[PDB]
């Protein structure tokens, strides 16, 4: 590419990141932020562990 | 010289507990 500033539009360089989300079969890792909480039991709940 | 495995190599393919379950 020879790339110059006064190049209209899509012949402009432009940078990409492609983020690739992968769950092979361990036992956790990375993730959103969660604030979590105590655990209850012996009764009906809705669960995410 | 060669010689002959008889039932050697097997492995658990992944995490994930189980009991008595011919699992295939």
């Amino acid at each position: 590419y020879g790339f110059q500033p006064t190049n209209g539009v899509g012949y402009q360089p432009y940078r990409v990141v492609v983020l690739s989300f992968e769950l092979l079969h361990a036992p956790a890792t990375v993730c959103g932020p969660k604030k979590s909480t105590n655990l209850v039991k012996n009764k009906c709940v809705n669960f995410n562990f | 010289a060669y010689t002959n495995s008889f039932t050697r190599g097997v492995y658990y393919p992944d995490k994930v507990f189980r009991s008595s379950v011919l699992h295939s």
